[PDB]
């Protein structure tokens, strides 16, 4: 699976 | 425990697949399964699926 | 004109109005790397933030 998105800035 | 491992959503997340779930900050995720450092499996507002582990904070 | 461009690697749904959505193979143009984790740019007429790790730079 794709990597998780980083927490929002 | 019926709710098993629980957590609280830190940020908004929109499911980008039918295998994922969505939540708003402060939402509660239950019956969590830490399957890997990226995506976890759990339940949120009646929806069963994957979500970013880093978008929630474990809280019993 | 299209500035720094990239192609979407994965599906991503905007979490908010400040963010943009895209599907694999979509093109993101005029990219602003306002951060190592979150870039900004245009995709399918929309402007906003997206995960830098979700796209691959390609001119």
């Amino acid at each position: 699976k794709r990597p998780p998105p980083p927490p929002p800035g | 425990n019926d709710l098993g491992i629980t957590a609280v959503a830190l940020y908004d997340y929109q499911a980008a697949g039918d295998d994922e779930i969505s939540f708003d900050p402060d939402d509660i995720i239950t019956n969590i399964e830490m399957i890997d450092d990226g995506w976890w499996r759990g339940v949120c507002k009646g929806r069963y699926g994957l979500f970013p582990a880093n978008y929630v904070e474990l809280r019993q």
